[PDB]
C-alpha cells in the first residue's frame, strides 16, 4: 500500500499554506484535463502549483496501480483537508411541550404525540415558595414493533404510472405475517380490498410496491392499512398530482384612484381573459386577485401575514443577497410605521406589534453575521473570496436598519474601513475583488470597463453615506470627495442611462449643488419616456436614445431599477411634479406579494414607494369595493375601510372575464391580479441562451449532461453574463447523485458557486456563462422507482438580476 | 416454544450451587396475546345425555370494525348444531375493542373427554383464530 508516491505527495503538503489546494486537485474530475481545470483557479500562482502538481501525479497514479491501492490513497490525503467540520447524521424535530403551567396540587392536560419513532423523555421542573424540586423523569417510547411507511414522491405528474415504493420493517427477532392494502380514491386508477399474505423475515425488512395512475389535479388521499399480528394500523399519505408542462406566471396591476390627484382620473378597469396559444388542456387558468389599501399595502401584507413569504420566492437562496432580502420588507414597513407614526392601524397592542417587526429585524441582522470574512468583510458565497460589491451593500442595509435597531459600533467601523483603504484608486474608483459579476453592462471592452467602474463607485457611495452616521472617521470622508469627484468628472457623457442614473443618485447624498450635478440631473431629465399627454406614466429605460429609438411595454428589471435610480435622487431633491407619473408606473409594474422583477430593483423600488408615501397623509379609504364577471353574478364584497384594508386575496375560479368596480368614494388603492397557466411549448419566448441537454450511459451508471452559452445581445462586449442560475427539473422517480454537485463547487476549481436540490429541482447559481463555449455540468442520477408514462421535465438557465434573460428546453 | 394459551406465563429459576446454597430467583413474566381470538370458557365436567349452553365469547382488540363467520366444527361423540355435511356457521359485526358472546348448545352423547372445537375468521383481513379445547363428559 501507499506505492511510493504517496507518502511523499502529501507529506510534502502536509504543513503547506497550499496543502488544500493539492488536495482538491487529486479528485477525480473524467471531463477536464488537467491545465482546462487549472485556468478556473483565481488564488495565485502558488495554488496553482500545488494543484497542478498534485493533479499530474495523480492521473499517471491511476493507470497501473490498482481500485485497492488507490483508495487507501484517498484516505491518506485525508490529513491534508482542514479539520472535520462539525456535523450531524440525524434529525431531531422541534421539540413539543414547552410550556409552563401553574399546578394546584393536580392538573391533568392532554395531546397528540408527534407523528414520530422516537423514544421522547418528560422531564418538569417545579420552582414555588419552598424552593426547586427536579422531578422524576418519565418517558413516552413511542415503538411500534412491525410498521410501515411509504415513500410517496413529492410531486407527481398528471398521467405517470407511478409506481409507490413502500418497506415494512419488523424488529422483533422471530418472523411473522402481515398484508397491506390500499385506499382507492376516485381519482387514483389502481391495477373492498383483498388481503394476500406476505411475510417478513425476523430482525429484517420486505418491499411493498404498489401501482398507481392518476388523473385529477390536486391533493388527494391514500390510506395505506397494515394489518399485521399486533392490529391495524392506517398510515395517511397525501399524494399531489401537478400538470404537465412549464408554469408560466403572468401579471397585471391597476391603481384604483376614485379623486384622480396626482394625475388624470381612474375609476374603471376590466381584465381580459386571453386564453394563450400554446396551453395544456383539460387544466383551468388560474387566477388571483389582490386588492390593498395603501401604497405600502401590498408590502404590509408580506410582513403582517404569517404565512411566511419572501419578495423573491421565485429566485434561488444560496447568495449572501438572498439573506439580505429577508430583512429589507421587514424594515421598509419599520420605516412606514415609525416616522409617519401610523400606530393606530392594529387591533392588538402596536407596543406588541411593534416587538415583532423588530424581532424580525434582528433576526435578519443575524443573517449575514455569517458571511462576514475574518477582517470584517462580506464574501458572496459561502467561504468565497471577498467583495467590494456585497459590503457595499452589506453596509447600504446594515446603515439603514441602525435607526430602528441598535447595530455593533465596531462591526461597521472595520467594515468601512476595509473599502477605503484596500480597494479604492488615487482617483476615487473602486474595484472587486472577486470575479463576481452582479450585472452585465452593454458595449465593447474598453468602453465597458469605464462603464463597469462607475457602477461600482456609484454602488459603494451609498454604502458610505447610508453608513457614514455611524462610524465618521476622517479617512472615509477624505476618500468621499475623490470619490464624488470621480463620479462628476467621468460620467458625462454617459453610454448607458443605467449608470447614468446610479451616478445621480449616488451624488445625491451629499453636495447637491455643484454646476456639474445638476448638469446631469438636467441630462437625466433628458432621455426620460413618457406616456400620454399630459404624462400618465414615466420611466426609463437601459438602452441610449440616439443608438435604440424604440419605447417598448413589459419592461425588464433594467427598466425598473432605472426608474427608481431616477426617482430617488429626484425625492432626495423632493421634486413632487415631476415624479407623479413615475409612482403610478412603479407601483402597478410590482407584482403581488411586495416583490418586483429582481433583488436589485426590490431594495431600490421599495425605498422610492417609501419616501414617497411619506407624502401622501389620511386618506379616508372607505369604499364598497366591488368586483363581478361580466356574463356572470359577482363573487361577492366587503366594507373595505381603513379598520381591515390588509384582506385576502381573492381567488376567480370561473373562466369569464373580470371587472373591478370603484364608483364614488375616496383613497388611493392597487389592483393586481396573477394569472398562473400551464403551457406544452416555449419557442415563442425568446431564448438568450444556447441550450442542449441530453441524458448519456456512462462506463466507469446512467449520467445527465447540460450545457449552456450565453447569447449577447447587440451592442455589447462578447465576454460573457453575469451572475446565472441553471434550474434542472428533474424527471419523475430520477434522483440526482449529491456527491457529483459537490465535486463541482467544492475545489479551488470550481465550476459553479452553489447548488441546492429543492423539491426534486437542481438549481445551480454561477458567476458567469460564456459564450464562446459550453458550460456543461455532468452529475449522475438512479431511477429511485418505476414511472411508466413518463412525462418530460424542463431545464432553465436564466441571470440571477435580470429573470427574463432565459431559455427553455424540455428534456426526458 | 411458547404453549397455546392466551395467558401470561411466569417463569421460576430455582438455583442450588454446592457453596453459594440455594437462590430463588425472581418471577419473570412472558406475555402471550394476540389481537382476535376466542375465549371457550369450559364447565370442568358437564352430564351425559344433558343438554348443556356452552358459551364462547370473542374478543376484538383492534380498533377497526370487524366482520366475523364462527363455526361449529362437527363431531360425532356430541349432538350439536352442526351436521356432517354443513356447520353451524353464524356472521355478524363486532364493534372495536368489544366482546360478543356466542353461545353453543351442546348435548354429549358419550362419555370421556372430547373436543369441542369453534373456527372464526374475520372477512377480507388476516386475523383468524380457532380454538379445539377437551370437555369432560361423566355419566351418573
Ligand atoms: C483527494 O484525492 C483523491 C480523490 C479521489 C476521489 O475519489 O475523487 C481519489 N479516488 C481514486 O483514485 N479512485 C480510484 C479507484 C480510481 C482509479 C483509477 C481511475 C479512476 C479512479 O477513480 C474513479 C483519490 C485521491 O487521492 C489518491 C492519491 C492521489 C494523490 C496522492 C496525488
Amino acid at each position: 500500500t501507499l506505492q511510493k508516491k504517496i507518502e511523499e505527495i502529501a507529506a510534502k503538503y502536509k504543513h503547506s499554506v497550499v496543502k488544500k489546494c493539492c488536495y482538491d486537485g487529486a479528485c477525480v474530475n473524467n471531463d477536464e484535463t488537467c491545465e482546462q481545470r487549472a485556468a478556473r483557479i483565481s488564488l495565485g500562482p502558488r495554488c496553482i502549483k500545488a494543484f497542478t502538481e498534485c493533479c499530474v501525479v495523480a492521473s499517471q497514479l491511476r493507470a497501473n496501480i490498482s481500485h485497492k491501492d488507490m483508495q487507501l490513497g484517498r484516505l491518506h490525503m485525508k490529513t491534508l483537508l482542514p479539520v472535520s467540520k462539525p456535523e450531524i447524521r440525524s434529525y431531531f424535530p422541534e421539540s413539543w411541550l414547552w410550556e409552563v403551567h401553574l399546578v394546584p396540587r393536580r392538573k391533568q392536560l392532554q395531546f397528540a404525540l408527534p407523528d414520530s419513532l422516537t423514544t421522547w423523555e418528560i422531564q418538569g421542573v417545579g420552582i414555588s415558595n419552598t424552593g426547586i424540586c427536579v422531578a422524576d423523569t418519565v418517558k413516552a417510547k413511542v415503538f411500534k414493533d412491525v410498521f410501515l411507511e411509504m415513500n410517496i414522491p413529492y410531486s407527481v405528474v398528471r398521467g405517470e404510472q407511478i409506481q409507490l415504493k413502500g418497506t415494512v420493517y419488523n424488529y422483533r427477532t422471530s418472523g411473522m405475517q402481515f398484508c397491506v392494502k390500499m385506499s382507492a380514491v376516485e381519482g387514483i386508477c389502481t391495477s373492498s380490498s383483498k388481503c394476500v399474505r406476505q411475510k417478513v423475515e425476523g430482525s429484517s425488512s420486505h418491499l411493498v410496491t404498489f401501482t398507481v395512475l392518476p388523473l385529477e389535479i390536486g391533493l388527494h388521499n391514500i390510506n395505506f392499512s397494515l394489518e399485521t399480528w399486533f392490529g391495524k394500523e392506517i398510515l395517511v399519505k397525501t399524494l399531489r398530482v401537478v400538470p404537465e408542462g412549464v408554469k408560466r406566471e403572468s401579471y397585471s396591476g391597476v391603481t384604483l384612484d376614485p379623486r384622480g390627484i396626482y394625475g388624470t382620473i381612474s375609476r374603471r378597469k376590466e381584465f381580459p381573459y386571453r386564453i394563450p396559444l400554446d396551453l395544456v388542456p383539460k387544466t383551468e387558468i388560474k387566477r388571483i386577485l389582490s386588492v390593498k389599501g395603501l401604497l405600502v399595502g401590498e408590502i404590509l401584507s408580506a410582513v403582517l401575514s404569517q404565512e411566511g413569504i419572501n419578495i423573491l420566492t421565485h429566485l434561488p437562496k444560496g447568495s449572501a443577497e438572498a439573506e439580505l432580502m429577508s430583512v429589507v420588507p421587514v424594515f421598509y414597513v419599520f420605516h412606514y410605521l415609525e416616522t409617519g407614526n401610523h400606530w393606530n392601524i392594529f387591533h392588538s397592542d402596536p407596543l406588541i406589534e411593534k416587538q415583532k417587526l423588530k424581532k424580525k429585524l434582528k433576526e435578519g441582522m443575524l443573517s449575514i453575521m455569517s458571511y462576514r470574512n475574518a477582517d470584517y468583510s462580506y464574501s458572496v458565497w459561502k467561504g468565497g473570496s471577498a467583495s467590494t460589491w456585497l459590503t457595499a451593500f452589506a453596509l447600504r442595509v446594515l446603515g439603514q436598519v441602525n435607526k430602528y435597531v441598535e447595530q455593533n459600533q465596531n462591526s461597521i467601523c472595520n467594515s468601512l474601513l476595509w473599502l477605503v483603504e484596500n480597494y479604492q484608486l488615487d482617483n476615487g474608483s473602486f474595484k472587486e475583488n472577486s470575479q463576481y459579476q452582479p450585472i452585465k453592462l452593454q458595449g465593447t471592452l474598453p468602453v465597458e470597463a469605464r462603464e463597469n467602474s462607475l457602477y461600482l463607485t456609484a454602488f459603494t457611495v451609498i454604502g458610505i453615506r447610508k453608513a457614514f452616521d455611524i462610524c465618521p472617521l476622517v479617512k472615509i470622508d477624505t476618500a468621499l470627495i475623490k470619490a464624488d469627484n470621480f463620479l462628476l468628472e467621468n460620467t458625462l457623457p454617459a453610454q448607458s442611462t443605467f449608470t447614468l442614473a446610479i451616478s445621480a443618485y449616488a451624488l445625491s447624498l451629499g453636495d447637491k449643488t455643484h454646476p456639474q450635478f445638476r448638469s446631469i440631473v438636467s441630462a437625466l431629465k433628458r432621455e426620460a419616456l413618457v406616456k400620454g399627454n399630459p404624462p400618465i406614466y414615466r420611466f426609463w429605460k437601459d438602452n441610449l436614445q440616439h443608438k435604440d429609438s424604440s419605447v417598448p411595454n413589459t419592461g425588464t428589471a433594467r427598466m425598473v431599477e432605472t426608474t427608481a435610480y431616477a426617482l430617488l435622487t429626484s425625492l432626495n431633491l423632493k421634486d413632487i411634479n415631476y415624479v407623479n407619473p413615475v409612482i403610478k408606473w412603479l407601483s402597478e409594474e410590482q407584482r403581488y406579494g411586495g416583490g418586483f422583477y429582481s433583488t436589485q430593483d426590490t431594495i431600490n423600488a421599495i425605498e422610492g414607494l417609501t419616501e414617497y408615501s411619506l407624502l401622501v397623509k389620511q386618506l379616508r379609504l372607505s369604499m364598497d369595493i366591488d368586483v363581478s364577471y361580466k356574463h356572470k353574478g359577482a363573487l361577492h364584497n366587503y366594507k373595505m375601510t381603513d379598520k381591515n384594508f390588509l384582506g385576502r386575496p381573492v381567488e376567480v375560479l370561473l373562466n369569464d372575464d373580470l371587472i373591478v368596480s370603484t364608483g364614488f368614494g375616496s383613497g388611493l388603492a392597487t389592483v393586481h391580479v396573477t394569472t398562473v397557466v400551464h403551457k406544452t411549448s416555449t419557442s415563442e419566448e425568446v431564448c438568450s441562451f444556447y441550450l442542449k441537454i441530453d441524458t448519456q450511459d456512462i462506463e466507469a451508471y446512467k449520467r445527465i449532461v447540460a450545457c449552456a452559452s450565453y447569447k449577447p445581445s447587440r451592442e455589447e462586449s462578447s465576454s460573457g453574463s453575469s451572475h446565472a442560475v441553471m434550474d434542472i427539473s428533474l424527471p419523475t422517480g430520477i434522483s440526482a447523485n449529491e456527491e457529483d454537485l459537490k465535486a463541482l463547487v467544492e475545489g479551488v476549481d470550481q465550476l459553479f458557486t452553489d447548488y441546492q436540490i429543492k423539491d426534486g429541482h437542481v438549481i445551480l447559481q454561477l458567476n458567469s456563462i460564456p459564450s464562446s463555449d459550453f458550460l456543461c455540468v455532468r452529475f449522475r442520477i438512479f431511477e429511485l422507482f418505476e414511472v411508466g408514462f413518463l412525462s418530460p421535465a424542463t431545464f432553465t438557465v436564466y441571470e440571477y438580476h435580470r429573470p427574463d434573460k432565459q431559455c427553455t428546453m424540455f428534456y426526458s | 416454544y411458547l404453549r397455546d394459551s392466551i395467558t401470561t406465563w411466569v417463569v421460576l429459576a430455582v438455583s442450588f450451587t454446592p457453596t453459594k446454597g440455594i437462590c430463588v430467583a425472581e418471577p419473570y413474566e412472558i406475555r402471550v396475546m394476540k389481537v382476535f381470538f376466542i375465549d371457550l370458557q369450559m364447565p370442568y365436567s358437564v352430564v351425559k345425555n344433558e343438554q348443556v349452553e356452552i358459551r364462547a365469547i370473542l374478543h376484538n382488540y383492534v380498533n377497526e370494525d370487524i366482520y366475523v363467520r364462527v363455526e361449529l366444527l362437527y363431531n360425532p361423540a356430541f349432538c350439536s348444531a352442526s351436521t356432517k355435511g354443513q356447520r353451524y356457521r353464524q356472521q355478524f359485526p363486532i364493534k372495536a375493542l368489544s366482546s360478543r358472546a356466542v353461545p353453543f348448545v351442546i348435548v354429549p352423547l358419550e362419555q370421556g373427554l372430547h373436543d369441542v372445537e369453534i373456527k372464526a375468521s374475520v372477512q377480507e383481513a388476516l386475523w383468524s383464530d380457532g380454538v379445539r379445547k377437551k370437555l369432560k363428559v361423566v355419566p351418573e
